[PDB]
């Protein structure tokens, strides 16, 4: 209707340049596999 | 009576595994012989053998709780 | 005719039995001038393990000075 | 489903576990002679505490 | 709608519903306790 | 724009979407704590020095998995996704509330990750037993801010059961029957009933310990007449319907994918489906105890909880025999969704025969809290659970974006996930019968073997995630669309073409006079 | 499910490329991290 | 107490665990029954090739499908249930022993007469004289005699424990302001290893727990010697 | 004209987001007030989410009741909604019910072994509790008489049944806060003390908010919002004002008629 | 106390396009600016809090 | 004296248009299941529709726990792929 759809188009990140769209995979997956990581040593500094 | 024994005898009234009970109520009826013959003025060592099994069911820390708190005189069970 | 029962049970039923609900407390509440009980620091009531996050950290939210007694007596 | 449909055939097992039951509590309730006939005096073994049960 | 007339029990009458449950737990809680305080009468009044 | 839609969605679909994103967020969290916690567990001695920072990543691994991860993808996600475009619904009766419970799920999320950031720490386990979460052991705002993250997922979790109720018995079209239904409606319908019944005994339990903490009352100390055995009780008559909403959406997932790819055009004994979802959804409750044999139960309720528990064990056993026969006699397209279902059936099935070893009463005396238990829920959730998602998002993927995986690829992940899985816990269940505590940050000589085994499996677990996101990185770069979808004529989501549109069933669908 | 042919189709080096990308990548975080834990250790 | 390469379970110092082996040697058979019907029926339809995708008909299967597990669930079940039901018989309590587990040690006392009580904590590492065990070694054994029934009163002070000998084969939860019971007998002279198996603070793993059977008479030429 | 399906159409909402963040920094206050002793976030929290909460129900009301996409399905789901709140209020407050019956059915070795807790006077339940159970049944069957007039289709005689409700109710909150300033000891004070205290002060939220909902629910009947049969806003009123009547009965008879 | 429902639903069902939770005007979007200005503010002032207990002094 | 206003005067919009289709007697908004049972080759089910594409689902049996989901367009009347009922399109514009 009013909003565009289509196959993509209806994710909240942008698709149409892949190597970009790589890159914020690898930092939205990156940071969320490196935050227990940043617990860790947070402690570890902390402790 | 006055028989021999070496250990608490297993209560008929309580199988469970649970003897908090066991020993709270050996404790309040140890207090209620002591309380009983200091009012008739019979032989009041008949219930050393109450006394000895509430000894030995509940530690050491709770009875030296609960016995500070008689002696200072603000036992919170109907004593 | 629900409403109209309705109507009447509440104006000949719920109303006058409040009434009197209340009439009881009001003259109870006039007789009884209730005798403090006298403090007993019993270890199993007014236990204090963490401050409150109000006040001093020892008044409970709705403390009355009369009636309820801190972990060391009445405040009187 | 079975369970539902064919559920009124244990009642009269039932009622025969529970006969047997209350026929054990006759039992024990009509005991004030264990061991106490004249016929049957006979001293307990060591490894038993009741003549009967 | 099956029949022509609203039937008197077509709708459960949800306060004499909670009125019988009500009751009915009440008095068993009502019933248990009686017991209880009897046992606990009975072995206090003869030593046992 | 991006924010009127996104930032304030009130669709079901992009709703779902931003579930499966923060459900990708949540997993690689828990895997990284995992990870600190197996590999602090594959050398002997102590890796991360005291083990209290230990107890404090196994409680953040239990919390993210459990309340962040998988009910995330499978109830929220996939139900979100699947459940209006399978009953024909347009939308969900109550979206802003299903908007509002999404939105303040990551805010629990940031109420845990700032409970890791206190000093304290959060060392207690997945529960929040007392008084070692009390005013003298864990006096901090870190347990604290773990009860109030528990708060807030229970609140976002009962308004949407609350959704799923009203979207199932509402949304339908009037002609159709409850008893007709696909399989994934019941397993929400029974998921969603279970968690409106159970989440307000956890919210009780944790207020309850919450006014023993900061209101200064006595509800668990024993010293003023409270009662651990009270946190228990609430905490796991909460906790086995949890499991059971925590399980139940994997069998309408894999019942789904086994009648899709197996060629049946219906499931076997759906009558018996039904039947059997609803008696493990009623009497999950009253099985609530089996988690609890040894703090000192009478003897007559243990025996009748693990009777109980054998009884919740028979129509378990009805579904997975239902499920073998349904895929009995079709023709068997060999797609990677087919690996891990047939993946899932052997490892539940070896799971819950462990969880039966469990339920004998005087076995889980000797076997109480010990890894064996570890291999219990993990042979039942880590490849369980988890399978049963990978085998629904690999499976639902063209409708989810509009293009698909590799064959190969996934093929490739789902054996390095099952060898990773198995030789990690099943010397998980040598060290369970060997008998070595759980929450325990160094071992002895017999269980180091079995620890750096497993560990070693821990870690091809880790290279099974990163392909996973290769994957999906090359799903998303190759770009293939698809040209037709099989079953369409039995299955609804799949008939709105991959993906739908945003405006789907706008007329309702005309449901049979009969 | 059949699908049409890749709208883009990645090279043996576009593979290579990705898969390498997040291996690295998403291990990396490990990489620094695990990699000094005793210097983190340090209450320095 | 558990060697290298282990597989099974402990062997046994109490025959309530005798048999509770021997229920639990039933239970793996009835795993590897179920477990081997099911890989071998999935085998089988994997290697077919006939097609059947009609409409099955149910109402024919679920009266045996719900009978065998019906009988099978119930004779897993009366092992557990006689088992179970023998856990707590008549005591010949001959000995009694509390147990008091404190943050993040133990303390046991014999209180029968003589009042005695002591704390036991961990060995550590450095501090282990030669050939000893790590993780298992405490520098106070608690001794019981063989051969004999004792009873055990379990309890704790600031933090829930659970008391683990699986040597002895039990598991019983301490808690706070409440102590359970649990009935030891022993076959075997010699040193039996257990541990804490609740969460309790900062040195969980660091609470072992040993128990030594001597006879009657070696136990009270220690209590004698010991003042 | 693009909708056929009768049911709901929903305009993008930024409310839902906003009542989510409300709650976050509702629970930070709630966390910095009790470790670190600061009321700004708290403050700030109740009045974010107080407002947030208000505008949600505006943008329900004004969609509903003046646009009219209130369907007779969708009030059937509405009464769907509402029934499942009631029963998982049901289950919280039962929880709480057999925490206090655990709590009381075995009395713990250091209360005495006796119910309530020797040293401590409770109230005695004969004389103001039985005006709170007169005043809250009152209440209850003065709403019925109102559902009725509701029917029946009388504007005074429903705008006096809600005013003698509101001041029903009122007049509870009022009272069970002067004996909560009457009462012997505080919720710090024992298990009994804090089990009882808990409940009841638990009880006393829910029937404030039982009472703003009647204020709310009066002032748009004083503005012609409800209808004959379109009344599911009073629907809800009465549905969870006898449920904090049965509630209060059900704490009521454990707590003043058992162990008193 | 009279009747108002009648004469302000002209004024919300009108197909202007624009959305719904601005029917009222100004003030409603006066109140949507404000709550929108204190829904995010008061989120970064809660991290901050939370920040601030993380790092110690 | 009429105290409360009536809905039939008081209700507007989607609740206005399905109150007066409601007393007409005609749901052309799907609140009702359909009627015209009736899926021969002379006379087949009729569907109303506003777009040129329409869905359908069969239960093509009595307490048949499949449903049969297709779509169908304007013009043929569509079929049922394992019953063989008809199902035919009539657009209606409201
Ligand atoms: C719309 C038009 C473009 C607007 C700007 C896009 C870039 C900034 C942005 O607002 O970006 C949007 C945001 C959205 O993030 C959130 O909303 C946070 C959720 C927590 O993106 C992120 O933060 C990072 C996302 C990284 C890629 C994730 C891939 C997930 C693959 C696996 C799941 C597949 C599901 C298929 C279905
Ligand atoms: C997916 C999650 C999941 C599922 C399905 C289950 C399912 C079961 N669980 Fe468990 N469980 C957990 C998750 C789960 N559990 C977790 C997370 C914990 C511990 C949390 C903690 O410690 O903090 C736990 C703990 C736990 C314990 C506690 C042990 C202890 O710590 O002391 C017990 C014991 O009774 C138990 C039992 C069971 C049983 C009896 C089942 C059954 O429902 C399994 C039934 C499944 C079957 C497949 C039945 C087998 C039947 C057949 C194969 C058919 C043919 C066979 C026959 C006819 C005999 N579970
Ligand atoms: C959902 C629940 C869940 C899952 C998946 C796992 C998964 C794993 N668990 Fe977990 N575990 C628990 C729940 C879970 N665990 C609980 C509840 C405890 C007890 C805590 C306590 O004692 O209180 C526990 C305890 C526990 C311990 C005991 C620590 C101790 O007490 O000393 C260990 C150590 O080996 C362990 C290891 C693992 C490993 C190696 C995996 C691996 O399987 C990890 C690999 C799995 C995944 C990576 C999931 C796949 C998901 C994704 C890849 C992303 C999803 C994204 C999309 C679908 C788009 N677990
Ligand atoms: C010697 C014998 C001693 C006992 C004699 C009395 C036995 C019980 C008699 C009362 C009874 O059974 O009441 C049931 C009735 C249930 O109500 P219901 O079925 O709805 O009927 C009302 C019609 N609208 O209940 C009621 O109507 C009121 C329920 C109790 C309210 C207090
Ligand atoms: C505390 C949070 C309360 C949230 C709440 O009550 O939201 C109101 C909710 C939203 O209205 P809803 O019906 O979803 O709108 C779409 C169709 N009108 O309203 C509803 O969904 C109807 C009532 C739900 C009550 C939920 C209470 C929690
Ligand atoms: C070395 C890593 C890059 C390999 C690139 C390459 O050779 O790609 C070719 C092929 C692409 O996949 P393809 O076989 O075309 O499609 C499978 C259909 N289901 O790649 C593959 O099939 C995967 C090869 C993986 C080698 C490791
Ligand atoms: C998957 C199989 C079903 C689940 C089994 C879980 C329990 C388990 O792994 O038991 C191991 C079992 C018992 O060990 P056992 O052989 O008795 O060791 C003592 C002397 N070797 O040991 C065995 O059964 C043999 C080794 C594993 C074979 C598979
Ligand atoms: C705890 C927080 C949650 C408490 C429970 C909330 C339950 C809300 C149920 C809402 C049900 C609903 O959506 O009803 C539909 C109705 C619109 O339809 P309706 O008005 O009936 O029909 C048009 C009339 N011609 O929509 C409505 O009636 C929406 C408005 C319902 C609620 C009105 C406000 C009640 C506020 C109570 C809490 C007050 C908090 C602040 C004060 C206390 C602070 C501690
Ligand atoms: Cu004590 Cu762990
Ligand atoms: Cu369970
Ligand atoms: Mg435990
Ligand atoms: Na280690
Ligand atoms: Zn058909």
């Amino acid at each position: 209707s009013h909003y565009e759809e289509g196959p993509g188009k209806n994710l909240p990140f942008s698709v149409e340049n892949k190597w970009r769209l790589l890159a914020m995979m690898t930092v939205y997956f990156g940071s969320g596999f490196a935050a227990p990581f940043f617990i860790v040593r947070h402690q570890l500094l902390k402790k | 009576k006055i028989k021999n024994y070496k250990t608490a005898p297993f209560d008929s009234r309580f199988p469970n595994q649970n003897q908090t009970k066991n020993c709270w109520q050996n404790y309040l009826d140890f207090h209620r012989c002591e309380k009983a013959m200091t009012a008739k003025g019979g032989d009041v060592s008949v219930c050393e053998w109450y006394r000895r099994v509430y000894k030995s069911l509940c530690p050491v820390s709770w009875v030296s709780a609960w016995d500070d708190r008689i002696a200072e005189g603000t036992f919170p069970g109907k004593i | 005719g629900s409403a109209r029962m309705w109507k009447a049970l509440t104006y000949f039923v719920a109303l006058p039995g409040v009434g009197v609900s209340m009439l009881n407390v009001f003259l109870k509440s006039r007789h009884e001038e209730h005798e403090r009980p006298p403090f007993v620091a019993y270890p199993h009531l007014r236990i204090r393990t963490k401050p409150f996050p109000w006040g001093d950290g020892n008044h409970t939210l709705f403390h009355n000075p009369h009636v309820n007694p801190l972990p060391t007596g009445y405040e009187d | 489903q079975l369970l539902r449909e064919h559920w009124v055939h244990i009642l009269v097992p039932a009622g025969f576990v529970f006969g047997c039951y209350l026929d054990r509590k006759d039992d024990e309730k009509l005991t004030a002679f264990r061991n106490k006939s004249m016929l049957f005096q006979r001293e307990l073994r060591p490894n038993e505490e009741v003549t009967w049960k | 709608k099956f029949y022509v007339r609203e039937p008197v029990n077509a709708k459960p009458n949800w306060l004499a519903v909670g009125l019988s449950v009500g009751a009915s737990v009440f008095m068993w809680i009502y019933l248990i306790q009686t017991h209880n305080e009897d046992v606990l009468e009975y072995k206090r009044r003869n030593g046992l | 724009m991006f924010i009127n839609r996104w930032l304030f969605s009130t669709n079901h679909k992009d709703i779902g979407t931003l579930y499966l994103l923060f459900g990708a967020w949540a997993g690689m969290v828990g895997t990284a704590l995992s990870i600190l916690i197996r590999a602090e567990l594959g050398q002997p001695g102590a890796l991360l020095g005291d083990d209290q920072i230990y107890n404090v990543i196994v409680t953040a691994h239990a919390f993210v998995m459990i309340f962040f991860m998988v009910m995330p993808m499978m109830i929220g996600g996939f139900g979100n996704w699947l459940v209006p475009l399978m009953i024909g619904a347009p939308d969900m009766a109550f979206p802003r509330m299903n908007n509002m419970s999404f939105w303040l799920l990551p805010p629990s999320f940031l109420l845990l990750l700032a409970s890791s950031m206190v000093e304290a720490g959060a060392g207690t386990g997945w529960t929040v037993y007392p008084p070692l979460a009390g005013n003298l052991a864990h006096a901090g705002a870190s347990v604290d801010l773990t009860i109030f993250s528990l708060h807030l997922a229970g609140v976002s979790s009962i308004l949407g059961a609350i959704n799923f109720i009203t979207t199932i018995i509402n949304m339908k079209p009037p002609a159709m029957t409850q008893y007709q239904t696909p399989l994934f409606v019941w397993s929400v319908l029974i998921t969603a009933v279970l968690l409106l019944l159970s989440l307000p005994v956890l919210a009780a339990g944790i207020t309850m310990l919450l006014t023993d903490r900061n209101l200064n009352t006595t509800f668990f100390d024993p010293a003023g007449g409270g009662d651990p055995i009270l946190y228990q009780h609430l905490f796991w008559f909460f906790g086995h319907p949890e499991v059971y909403i925590l399980i139940l959406p994997g069998f309408g997932i894999i019942s789904h994918v086994v009648t899709y790819y197996s060629g049946k055009k219906e499931p076997f004994g759906y009558m018996g489906m039904v039947w059997a979802m609803m008696s493990i959804g009623f009497l999950g409750f009253i099985v609530w105890a089996h988690h609890m044999f040894t703090v000192g139960l009478d003897v007559d309720t243990r025996a009748y909880f693990t009777s109980a528990t054998m009884i919740i064990a028979i129509p378990t056993g009805v579904k997975v025999f239902s499920w073998l026969a349904t895929l009995h006699g079709g023709n068997i397209k060999w797609s990677p969704a087919m690996l891990w279902a047939l993946g899932f059936i052997f490892l539940f099935t070896v799971g819950g025969l462990t969880g039966i070893v469990l339920s004998n009463s005087s076995l889980d005396i000797v076997l109480h809290d010990t890894y064996y238990v570890v291999a219990h829920f993990h042979y039942v959730l880590s490849m369980g659970a988890v399978f049963a998602i990978m085998a629904g998002f690999v499976h639902w993927f063209p409708l989810f974006s509009g293009f698909t995986l590799d064959d190969t690829w996934a093929k490739a992940h789902f054996a390095i996930m099952f060898v990773g899985v198995n030789m990690t816990f099943f010397p998980q269940h040598f060290l369970g019968l060997s008998g070595m505590p759980r929450r325990y940050s160094d071992y002895p000589d017999a269980y180091t073997t079995w620890n750096t085994v497993s560990s070693m499996g821990s870690f091809i677990s880790l290279t099974a995630v990163l392909i996973m996101i290769f994957m999906i990185w090359e799903a998303f770069a190759s770009k293939r669309e698809v040209m037709s979808v099989s079953y369409a004529s039995t299955n609804l989501e799949w008939l709105h073409g991959c993906p739908p549109p945003y405006h789907t069933f706008e007329e309702p669908t005309y449901v049979k006079v009969k | 499910v059949h699908s049409k042919p890749a709208r883009e189709q990645l090279g043996v080096l576009d593979i290579t490329i990705g898969l390498t990308s997040c291996f690295v990548c998403c291990l990396l975080p490990a990489g620094w991290v695990l990699s000094h834990l005793e210097s983190y250790k340090k209450r320095e | 107490m558990a060697y290298p390469f282990q597989l099974g379970l402990q062997d046994a110092t109490s025959p309530i665990m005798e048999e509770l082996m021997n229920f639990h040697d039933h239970t793996l058979m009835i795993v590897f029954l179920i477990s081997s019907l099911v890989l071998y029926i999935i085998s089988l339809m994997l290697t077919t090739k006939l097609t059947h995708t009609s409409t099955m008909d149910a109402q024919e299967v679920e009266t045996i499908w719900t009978i065998l597990p019906a009988v099978i669930l119930i004779m897993i079940a009366l092992p557990s249930l006689r088992i179970l039901y023998m856990m707590d018989e008549i005591n010949n309590p001959v000995l009694t022993v509390k147990t008091m587990g404190h943050q993040w040690y133990w303390s046991y006392e014999y209180t029968d007469y003589e009042d005695l009580c002591f704390d036991s904590y961990m060995i550590p590492t450095n501090d282990l004289k030669p050939g000893e065990l790590r993780l298992l070694e405490v520098d106070n054994r608690v001794v019981l005699p063989m051969e004999l029934p004792i009873r055990m009163l379990i309890s704790s002070e600031d933090v829930l424990h659970s008391w683990a000998v699986p040597s002895l084969g039990l598991k019983t939860d301490a808690i706070p302001g409440r102590l359970n019971q649990a009935t030891v007998t022993s076959n075997r002279p010699g040193l039996f290893y257990g541990q804490c198996s609740e969460i309790c603070g900062s040195n969980h793993s660091f609470m072992p727990i040993v128990l030594e059977m001597v006879p009657l008479k070696y136990f009270e030429n220690w209590s004698a010697s010991m003042i | 004209t693009h909708q056929t399906h009768a049911y709901h159409m929903v305009n993008p909402s930024p409310w839902p987001l906003t009542g989510a963040f409300s709650a976050l920094l509702l629970t930070s206050g709630l966390v910095m007030w009790f470790h670190y002793n600061s009321i700004t976030l708290l403050t700030l929290g109740l009045l974010t989410n107080i407002l947030t909460m208000y505008q949600w129900w505006r943008d329900v009301i004004r969609e509903g009741t003046y646009q009219g996409h209130h369907t007779p399905i969708v009030q059937k789901g509405l009464r769907y909604g509402m029934i499942l709140f009631i029963v998982s209020e049901v289950f919280f407050f039962a929880g709480f019910f057999w925490a206090f019956y655990h709590s009381s059915l075995v009395p713990t070795h250091d209360l005495g072994g006796c119910w309530p807790p020797t040293g401590i006077s409770p109230l005695n339940p004969l004389e103001v509790p039985l005006l709170n159970t007169s005043v809250l049944l009152a209440s209850g069957v003065s709403i019925t008489w109102a559902h009725h007039s509701l029917m029946e289709g009388k504007r005074n005689h429903m705008n006096q049944a809600l005013l003698i409700t509101i001041m029903l109710g009122l007049y509870f909150t009022i009272l069970q806060a002067s004996e909560y300033f009457e009462t012997s000891f505080s919720i710090s004070d024992g298990i009994y003390g804090s089990t009882f205290f808990m409940a009841t002060g638990f009880h006393g939220l829910h029937v404030i908010i039982g009472s703003t909902f009647l204020i709310v629910c009066l002032l748009r009947q004083l503005k012609f919002h409800f209808t004959s049969k379109h009344h599911f806003g009073f629907e809800a009123a009465a549905w969870y004002w006898h449920f904090v009547d049965v509630v209060w009965l059900f704490l009521y008879v454990s707590i003043y008629w058992w162990g008193s | 106390f009279e009747n108002k429902v009648p004469e302000k639903q002209k004024l919300f069902q009108e197909d202007n396009g624009m959305p719904v939770h601005l029917k009222g005007g100004a003030s409603d979007a006066l109140l949507y600016r404000a709550t929108m200005a204190l829904t995010l503010g008061g989120t970064a002032y809660a991290i901050y809090l939370l920040a601030m207990a993380a790092f110690p002094k | 004296g009429g105290g409360v206003p009536t809905d039939e005067e008081q209700a507007t919009g989607l609740e206005r248009e399905i109150m007066i289709a409601a007393q007409k007697g005609l749901d052309p908004y799907n609140m009702l299941p359909p009627k015209a049972a009736s899926g021969t080759k002379e006379d087949p089910n009729l569907v109303p529709s506003i777009s040129n594409k329409r869905i359908v689902g069969c239960i093509c049996e009595e307490d048949n726990c499949t449903v049969i989901w297709f779509w169908l367009h304007k013009g043929e009347s569509q079929r049922c792929p394992n019953c063989g009922t008809h199902y035919k399109l009539v657009p209606h514009q409201m």
